């Protein structure tokens, strides 16, 4: 039962660059190999097929080829739309197998996220929970601390952050900070505050707003 | 097994009096309860009618007719209930029982438990040894709302009778002995009282109760007026579903029961359809299907699916035979509701005979619903391969109320049935058929599912016979069990099967073809595998289950040619892609 | 364009069946083999069934063999996957894919995916809460704004903005389970402050599990 090992499982480049990607096959599997691209909640699209063959409308960019069992996928020079998991196959025999998949992952420049500050609704007030959200807008690197200051104490387990996958177009994230609590412990205290720390501001930023005064 | 299905014969010739016997005693042997109709016919003076004991109930008519036995036994018989009536109008008729144009001719009905009639009245006509049966009330057990029931009975004979013993309370008896008088139930009781058991209040049975009671409670009862549930009369058995006291959705009931019959079932007897309604039946009800989940009745979502129908249904209710003017009726038909039946007028009236070949339209046909009814049949003809998919009849209409499978008089020399595994229930009947061999080779054992069921048979082609003339089952057929001659009649093929042929190896290591075996059918390996030497040479169909390519691979698959989409061979066979456009 | 629409997603309870549908739009299921492919959350693609609807062929992974049953009806042009004895292993997107041509067993074309959950939970749609723009959502010329879409299951939610005309700067995150079982997300927006009040701005959510389709003008 053909076996593709599929390396690296991820990789960093930056725009411009020269990505190999490869993948042996754990025996012959001649030129029956194709490969595809996966983007954030998207079907794979085929770019390659029998190892080396530009697939209709796949920019010259990506290029295919064998070398015995192994199989690589070279992006010539990277383009921020090339940020995807890419997978090879085999189909010389049934069944057709995936390898693990290799994430691309873009370096870019520094970006100083843009954040702000969202009080509850009064439409979630009033049945019982209250969602103080914290959003950190187009930043790069990934990496960032969210801590919140609710009247000036710090908070623990009741907070959760989700982030985005990274722009297809700029490489950002985008980062969202969640501050759950019940309507009777929000009510307890007046300032609500996000504080971001990130590799790309000078001095960590506060953002904060108060309870109630619009 | 308390219950039989009785017969609906009338007042027809059996076809053959030695098997009519051995089918009344499989019919009836240990039956308490005759779902339908008790028909006693024909019946010679030599008759062991011990079977016949046990009846205590019968749901249709009771029939004791044209017989030469001095008695039949149904002492026992204590309930009829006239579902359906002979004639129309009689619960119980008693005709003809005396000889053909010492001596023979039924002497006394014997009837001493029979103390309840719910419908019909009595027919007692042409009885020339009998007597008594003028000293019944016959009021007494005909039901309250039976008065009205006719009653015409014939009282000339041939014998002189002596009266009743003295020992009857009033002129009335089943008999000559001080054991035959007529207990009364209904015209003997206190107040206003449907049954008794004697004079008094305390006599008196439940209102549930039909025949009379040994004591005053539902669970005392000599039979139900509706339902038995688990030995207590009841009006009627528990739903099937309760509903949701609030919203009424349907709840399945942990007490809920079908009604078979006068009876609380848990479960559909085997060859009945289930009911939405909790109801045990033959045929569905009304604007309902039936489906397999075991066979159900449901409502039709979309009206319902337009069905095709055998004889005994619809516009073919009252029609005799299968001829050249309903033939082409089943034309593409998989199922048909009802029978079909195959009498001389089908072949050689002034209509039409069918030719054989009209006959191939039962090629399609898996499930006959009734019977299978043949009395003549083409003699070019040398089996029943019209029906070789036929699958299963079921019976739950059968020929005489008796037999699914009929075959009398046929010139056939094999049945070649050989797809029918199952028949639901009704008896086989094989007889005088000069030719016929193959018919002790079929392991009815198997088609029988209830054990009222047997294969009666006559007057066929002798079994040394047809050994003598060398007319076994094929050797690849497993335990000798076969429809006809040859590798294409066994029940089960022993080794394997290509195509319709039991044959005794697959080509999966040597011959012309290679194949592969999926569940002991022979399945030929796709034409681009390489043949092997010593080895298996493919793993299914498919040209990627190969071991090797006879020619190119275009992987996964081998193919004949490289694709000219362009394609040419590699040096290993294998096709690349052209490089140029 | 060829087109394949997969259907038939959402919770199943353990032990429970299901049928998704590939219905082919384009061309013929019959000129080619159609294949399910599955991808359980942040995991590689599985190869689940092949079927050749010209003659029902199939070809099963060993991980489905015995439990899913790959067909075809070609009146329909549509391919099915019976999914029969789920467990939670087999939670995964399930896309349907054709080997597109007679010598070109690549997987050309692929549906958009329906996710399959396999939980014993029960559905619950969510509310859906404005994040309301104003001066601590504005930096420079520019106002962030968004949907709240809160405690729902199973996955997945659709968020879109004034039904689709508005694509740029928004950023849709990825679902958070919450220690309740159920799933929280947020939609969010960049607006030219300029716009606020002059524009009207809509998130659409839609649950299509519970049937939950909300519209939700967001405004200061
Ligand atoms: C009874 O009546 C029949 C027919 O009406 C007559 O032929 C017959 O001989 C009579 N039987 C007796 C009592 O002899
Ligand atoms: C009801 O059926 C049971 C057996 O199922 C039996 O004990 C009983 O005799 C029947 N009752 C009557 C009144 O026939």
């Amino acid at each position: 039962d053909i076996q593709m090992t599929q390396s690296p499982s991820s990789l960093s480049a930056s725009v411009g660059d020269r990505v190999t990607i490869t993948c042996r096959a754990s025996q012959d599997v001649n030129t029956a190999v194709a490969w595809y691209q996966q983007k954030p909640g998207k079907a794979p699209k085929l770019l390659i097929y029998s190892a080396s063959f530009l697939y209709s409308g796949v920019p010259s960019r990506f290029s295919g080829s064998r070398s015995g069992t192994d199989f690589t996928l070279t992006i010539s020079s990277l383009q921020p739309e090339d940020f995807a998991t890419y997978y090879c196959q085999q189909h010389y025999t049934t069944p057709p197998t995936f390898g693990q998949g290799t994430k691309v992952e873009i370096k870019r420049t520094v970006a100083a996220p843009s954040v702000f500050i969202f009080p509850p609704s009064d439409e979630q007030l009033k049945s019982g929970t209250a969602s103080v959200v914290c959003l950190l807008n187009n930043f790069y690197p990934r990496e960032a601390k969210v801590q919140w200051k609710v009247d000036n104490a710090l908070q623990s387990g009741n907070s959760q952050e989700s982030v985005t996958e990274q722009d297809s177009k700029d490489s950002t994230y985008s980062l969202s900070s969640t501050l759950t609590l019940s309507k009777a412990d929000y009510e307890k205290h007046k300032v609500y505050a996000c504080e971001v720390t990130h590799q790309g501001l000078s001095s960590p930023v506060t953002k904060s707003f108060n309870r109630g005064e619009c | 097994t308390q219950v039989c299905t009785g017969t609906d014969m009338k007042l027809r010739l059996p076809a053959s009096p030695e098997t009519h016997l051995d089918m009344l005693r499989h019919l009836y042997q240990g039956c308490q309860v005759v779902q339908g109709n008790l028909e006693l016919t024909y019946l010679p003076t030599n008759a062991s009618l011990s079977f016949l004991q046990d009846i205590q109930e019968v749901q249709g008519y009771v029939l004791i007719a044209h017989n030469q036995v001095r008695q039949v036994p149904l002492q026992r018989l204590r309930i009829v209930r006239g579902t359906q009536l002979f004639e129309d109008n009689y619960a119980l008729a008693v005709l003809d029982n005396g000889d053909p144009l010492s001596p023979g001719g039924l002497r006394e009905l014997q009837l001493r438990s029979l103390t309840e009639i719910l419908k019909g009245g009595v027919l007692i006509q042409r009885n020339p040894q009998l007597c008594y049966q003028d000293t019944i009330l016959w009021k007494d057990i005909f039901h309250k709302n039976n008065q009205l029931a006719l009653t015409l009975i014939d009282t000339n004979r041939s014998r002189a009778c002596h009266p009743c013993s003295p020992m009857c309370k009033g002129s009335r008896c089943w008999g000559e002995s001080s054991e035959d008088c007529q207990s009364l139930t209904r015209t003997v009781c206190a107040g206003g009282c449907a049954r008794c058991k004697g004079p008094l209040p305390t006599d008196c049975c439940h209102e549930q109760c039909a025949a009379g009671c040994t004591g005053p409670k539902h669970s005392d009862c000599l039979a139900c007026l509706h339902f038995n549930h688990s030995g207590i009369c009841e009006l009627h058995c528990p739903a099937l579903v309760t509903y949701n006291t609030d919203t009424f959705e349907s709840m399945p009931n942990p007490e809920g029961r079908y009604t078979f019959g006068a009876s609380c079932v848990t479960a559909c007897p085997y060859n009945y359809l289930s009911t939405d309604v909790g109801s045990c039946t033959l045929v569905c009800p009304l604007h309902n299907q039936e489906v397999t989940a075991t066979q159900r009745c449901e409502k039709c979502s979309k009206p319902c699916a337009r069905v095709c129908y055998g004889l005994g249904m619809e516009h073919l209710r009252e029609v005799r035979a299968v001829t050249s003017a309903n033939i082409q009726e089943f034309a593409g038909c998989k199922k048909i509701f009802g029978s079909l039946a195959f009498l001389p007028e089908s072949f050689d009236s002034n209509t039409a005979p069918l030719q054989p070949e009209q006959l191939q339209v039962f090629e399609t046909l898996e499930e006959i619903t009734g019977y299978l009814y043949i009395s003549a049949w083409p003699d070019s003809l040398p089996d029943l391969s019209v029906f070789q998919n036929l699958q299963v009849i079921r019976g739950r209409i059968l020929h005489n109320g008796a037999y699914s499978l009929t075959l009398q008089g046929l010139g056939i020399s094999w049945l070649g049935l050989r797809s029918l595994r199952e028949l639901g229930s009704g008896l086989a009947l094989i007889h005088h058929n000069t030719h016929l061999c193959f018919v002790h080779t079929v392991p009815w054992d198997q088609l029988f599912r209830n054990p009222h069921q047997a294969l009666l048979h006559t007057a066929n082609r002798p079994e040394d016979e047809c050994v003598g003339e060398g007319l076994a089952c094929h050797q690849l057929c497993a335990r000798g069990h076969c429809w006809g001659p040859g590798p294409t009649q066994c029940v089960n093929c022993s080794q394997f099967l290509r195509g319709q042929e039991c044959v005794e190896e697959c080509r999966v290591l040597q011959g012309l073809p290679r194949e592969y075996v999926n569940a002991r059918h022979c399945l030929p390996c796709h034409p681009e595998c390489q043949p092997q030497n010593g080895s298996v040479t493919c793993f299914g169909p498919e040209a990627d289950q190969c071991v090797a390519c006879a020619h190119y691979k275009d992987p996964p698959f081998c193919v004949a040619r490289c694709p000219s989409i362009w394609k040419f061979p590699d040096e290993e066979g294998a096709c690349q892609p052209c490089p140029i456009n | 364009e060829v087109q394949l629409v997969e259907s038939g997603g959402g919770l199943v309870q353990p032990g429970g069946s299901l049928r998704l549908s590939c219905a082919a739009s384009g061309f013929n299921i019959k000129d080619t083999y159609i294949h399910w492919v599955r991808q359980a959350p942040g995991k590689g693609l599985e190869w689940v069934a092949r079927i050749y609807p010209t003659n029902g062929y199939t070809r099963y992974a060993d991980s489905v063999k015995g439990r899913f049953t790959i067909s075809a009806d070609t009146s329909k042009n549509t391919a099915y996957l019976q999914m029969n004895s789920l467990r939670a292993e087999d939670t995964a997107v399930y896309y349907c894919s054709r080997w597109g041509g007679d010598g070109f067993y690549a997987m050309d074309y692929w549906g958009q995916g329906t996710l399959v959950t396999v939980s014993s939970a029960s559905t619950k749609g969510p509310s859906v809460f404005p994040l309301a723009p104003s001066s601590k959502s504005t930096s420079g010329g520019t106002a962030a704004l968004g949907c709240l879409v809160k405690d729902y299951f199973p996955e997945p939610v659709t968020v879109s903005w004034n039904s689709g005309a508005l694509t740029s700067g928004v950023h849709t995150f990825p679902a958070v389970l919450q220690s309740s079982g159920l799933y929280s997300l947020s939609s969010v927006v960049t607006v030219p402050s300029s716009s606020l009040g002059t524009q009207t701005y809509i998130c659409n959510v839609n649950h299509k599990p519970s049937n939950t389709k909300v519209d939700k003008k967001v405004e200061p």
